[PDB]
């Protein structure tokens, strides 16, 4: 009967949040209330990068600080050299519907997918000098909507199917598949040493994979709506969320639990993009009200602002060496601040 | 001094006694100072913001610039037939620029026809043939005007075309011309007007629709030009009222520019908030 | 059914963890920030000779 | 050193060369959105034009370029996230209307679409087919049958033609937006085009007035 199995569901989940409320003795903000603010945190723009003819909406930098690629509607993807403000590289692509862009760590590919449900990897190092598609990966159910590198050969990607999995580029074929997802997968992050990934869905929950044994370690609720963006702590023992109900939450996974809420009043949109700083200590998050806002990560007290596009901003990314940030928006522009 | 309204005359006009010349000449002065200040910030408007840039944003620019630099030289050299070799120089100067106005404000006809008769746009580019008519059309007629005659670049009594030979024509007709143009393309686009507010909005209080059709009429009036044809009315003293009427609704047209195409439209208002 | 039985396996395999206290946490992140607080651009200025923008 | 500086101007000035190119192509293009089901008759309205996810059909009328946009399989999406069809002229909505049991689920399917904020500076072309079927319907088959809230006489082809549009007009809300076109085809036909064409027309030249009139 299904009955017992219903019951012993909601045994579990009853036992998981006793644990919980076992382990809270005390909150992040008593813990630090005595730490000195930041202050205010004013940047300037330094590159305004104009270009593409249509919205934007993906980008992502390079690991060497220098180099960046950014996805548009008009159907290509643009390689960037922030510090000249130059093109290097300007990629057709055969569908118009872009919702992704991935580099690769060491430089040599570039991934792409979008409403086709196909993800495709472009070599950038080519003979004669001609980027030219070199895989196609297909498999797929529904449109894809993050994609990140682990290597040359292994990227793992997430899609409206709620469904992810992990491709080797070689062969072409599904290695690991991660199941278990209710709603359409939107957000994805890798942590620092490639051995986990967190997800975030339509269902207002996250979940911790392995990418070793391809299974769902924890799962995290909290938000009241649909979780657009997911970031790691920069150790790697925590990580952020944001979602449409103008709020961010901040989890952590030793103690499998929430640490704070970042909200303001007077806050009602919903936030498209997520980032963190090299230290941890500012959290940057990207909202569809033509602003972006800086936060106080360990104090939740807003720092500054970041009101420089006339609409919505649609990605943004902090640089590995934690020197500027990028922000794209649907005015087709990218700007860089520091 | 000397009235705004020697542009267009035909004739040599014979004042009686009274206060009606230092009463225009002070009228045009009020007016080209003010309409100079506007005109500048019209032309910094249209050139600074990137957001505003379009086919119709290059003719109000060129308009612009055209204006102001035709109403300086109008203020800075009409008075001066002391000089012997300034004098037809600020002549032909006040022609060409007059001129190149009258032509962009004809391509503003042209846009308007460009817009609501065939409605999409074209595979090629416009800008190089705005570009080429705008300023070829006043270096044509100027220069074949001063191949005949090139002394009749300076008068007695002002720098400016002679009347008793016919000379003041070269200048007065191609107005004529693109008034008549202008005209009926207004007419055209008032008939659009009329039968396509009828489906959008199809019923509505009858006095709002004419007050929104006035607005835009009024806003279509300072582009047009067609305010210029009270100056060929004026013939004698007893048309003293065409005069008046020249001078008041021409040496203002910056300022009615200003206020149609700065003031009264929202994304110039919002660009202005966004660098605030 | 299969569905609910997965579903209460993937339970028990999420009720079983050793789970740390929310302080030690609290000062684990905050030990991370402070000691890496000197090499953050962002949060901490540097002058205009060492910026590449 | 120096080269290589010359080399990525250079280069960096190729690309902004090719981008300006395209750029007045991308201005003058007409993106028109496909929807309707499989009863409707997209199949054979797309085949008889005579000039994966989702299917792209490019044709020119009048030396015009055209896009028609078929999601399909992907229309099932009901998150935000899909609605990037924001920069679309028109939509084309296409029923059949000679079955009366899934009219009713056309009207909410008609409602749900059109009553989206996302779809508020676009227009709406509905189409109406199999009028020749349903010709032959009117008579043998009464539409008082399904529907109690209607007035006229049931076998009169024109009657129940202006029932239909109406049912399909009052569930607009935004009467203040782009207008709504509706035409009776039967997928068939050879002047499928030169309506689409007027319809699109039209809206532009509507765009092209608001901005005349200071609104
Ligand atoms: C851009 C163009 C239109 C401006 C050039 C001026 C044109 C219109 C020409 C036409 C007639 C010309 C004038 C005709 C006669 C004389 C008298 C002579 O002793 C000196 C030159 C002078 C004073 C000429 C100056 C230039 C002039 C005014
Ligand atoms: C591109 C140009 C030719 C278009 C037409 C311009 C017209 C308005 C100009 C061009 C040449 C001009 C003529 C040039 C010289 C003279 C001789 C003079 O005794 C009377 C005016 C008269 C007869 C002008 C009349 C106006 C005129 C015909």
């Amino acid at each position: 009967e299904l009955d017992q199995l219903r019951q012993e569901a909601e045994q579990l989940k009853n036992q998981i949040r006793d644990a919980r409320k076992a382990c809270a003795d005390a909150t992040l903000s008593q813990i630090t209330n005595n730490i000195d603010p930041v202050g205010r945190i004013q940047m300037r723009t330094r590159r305004t990068l104009r270009g593409h003819l249509a919205k934007i909406y993906a980008m992502h930098w390079g690991t060497d600080s220098r180099l960046l690629v950014s996805a548009s509607q008009d159907g290509k993807l643009i390689i960037w050299d922030s510090y000249t403000t130059n093109k290097v590289h300007a990629i057709p692509l055969r569908s118009s519907w872009v919702m992704t862009c991935a580099y690769a760590p060491s430089g040599n590919y570039v991934a792409c997918g979008g409403l086709d449900n196909i993800c495709s990897i472009y070599n950038l190092k080519t003979r004669e000098g001609n980027v030219r598609v070199s895989r196609e990966l297909a498999g797929h159910t529904g449109y894809l909507s993050c994609c990140r590198f682990l290597d040359d050969n292994q990227i793992v990607t997430s899609s409206g199917d709620t469904t992810c999995a992990l491709w080797d580029i070689e062969t072409g074929q599904q290695t690991t598949t991660f199941t278990g997802h209710t709603g359409d997968v939107m957000s994805l992050s890798l942590a620092p040493d490639t051995r986990l990934f967190v997800s975030g869905a339509c269902d207002a929950s996250a979940k911790l994979w392995d990418v070793r044994e391809g299974m769902c370690r924890q799962t995290f609720t909290g938000h009241e709506s649909d979780i657009n963006a997911i970031c790691f702590f920069p150790n790697g023992n925590a990580f952020a969320t944001g979602s449409d109900d103008a709020t961010c939450r901040l989890f952590d996974l030793r103690a499998d639990q929430e640490l704070m809420t970042y909200s303001h009043d007077n806050i009602i949109c919903g936030i498209t993009s997520v980032s963190f700083s090299k230290s941890g200590r500012l959290l940057l998050a990207g909202y569809d009200d033509f602003n972006c806002n800086v936060w106080d990560a360990l104090k939740a007290d807003r720092a500054g602002v970041l009101a420089g596009h006339d609409n919505r901003v649609s990605c943004l990314g902090v640089t590995d060496d934690g020197m500027a940030v990028a922000t794209g928006s649907w005015d087709s522009f990218l700007k860089i601040w520091n | 001094m000397t009235n705004f309204a020697i542009l267009m005359a035909h004739r040599e006009i014979a004042y009686k006694d009274g206060v009606h010349e230092l009463l225009l000449t002070v009228i045009t002065w009020v007016g080209i100072v003010i309409s100079l200040v506007c005109l500048a910030i019209c032309i910094f408007t249209f050139c600074f913001f990137r957001g505003l840039q379009s086919d119709r944003n290059t003719i109000h620019k060129n308009l612009c610039i055209n204006l102001f630099i035709a109403e300086f030289i109008f203020l800075i050299g009409i008075d001066k037939t002391k000089y012997a070799i300034a004098c037809p120089i600020f002549a032909g100067l006040l022609h060409f620029f007059f001129l190149a106005a009258f032509a962009w404000m004809c391509l503003e006809g042209v846009q308007l026809y460009l817009m609501l008769v065939e409605v999409f746009e074209s595979e090629y580019s416009r800008k190089k043939y705005y570009y080429v008519a705008g300023y070829l059309f006043p270096a044509t007629v100027v220069g074949v005007s001063a191949a005949i005659d090139y002394k009749s670049y300076g008068t007695e009594k002002a720098c400016w075309l002679h009347v008793d030979n016919y000379f003041i024509w070269s200048f007065i007709g191609p107005v004529t011309f693109i008034i008549l143009l202008n005209i009926i393309f207004l007419v055209i686009t008032l008939c659009k007007m009329v039968k396509h507010s009828n489906t959008l909005k199809p019923d509505s209080s009858r006095l709002e629709n004419i007050k929104s059709w006035v607005l835009g009429a009024f806003a279509l009036l300072c582009l047009l030009g067609l305010t210029w044809s009270f100056g060929l009315l004026f013939i004698n003293e007893e048309t003293i009222v065409m005069a008046y009427l020249f001078t008041i609704f021409n040496a203002f047209q910056g300022v009615f520019i200003f206020i149609f195409h700065c003031a009264l439209q929202k994304k110039v208002r919002k660009e202005y908030g966004k660098c605030f | 059914i299969a569905q609910a039985r997965k579903l209460v396996e993937q339970l028990k395999m999420e009720a079983n963890i050793d789970r740390i206290k929310v302080s030690k946490a609290a000062a684990d992140l905050m030990a991370y920030c402070e000691a890496h607080a000197k090499e953050d651009p962002l949060l901490t200025p540097v002058p205009a000779s060492e910026n590449p923008f | 050193v120096s080269a290589e500086d010359k080399a990525a101007a250079e280069r960096s000035k190729e690309i902004d060369k090719c981008l300006s190119r395209e750029k007045t192509y991308v201005k003058r293009l007409v993106k028109i959105l496909l929807l309707g089901a499989d009863n409707s008759g997209k199949s054979t309205f797309l085949k008889q034009m005579r000039i994966k996810g989702i299917h792209e059909y490019d044709f020119e009328i009048k030396n015009v370029p055209f896009k028609m946009v078929d999601v399909g399989g992907q229309r099932s999406e009901r998150k935000r996230w899909f609605e990037c069809f924001d920069s679309v002229t028109s939509i084309l909505f296409l029923v059949d209307s000679s079955d009366f049991n899934r009219l009713t689920e056309s009207l909410n399917d008609f409602e749900t679409i059109v009553n989206n904020r996302v779809f508020s500076n676009v227009s709406i072309i509905l189409f109406l087919n199999k009028t020749d079927l349903l010709e032959e319907k009117v008579q043998i088959v009464s539409i008082k049958d399904y529907f109690l809230e209607f007035e006229g006489d049931p076998h009169c082809l024109r009657d129940v033609q202006k029932f239909l549009v109406e049912c399909f007009r009052n569930k607009r809300r935004d009467q203040q937006q782009k207008p709504l076109y509706h035409h009776f085809t039967t997928a068939i036909n050879t002047e499928n085009a030169r309506l689409i064409f007027r319809d699109v027309k039209d809206t532009i030249l509507h765009d092209n007035l608001k901005q005349l009139m200071l609104q």
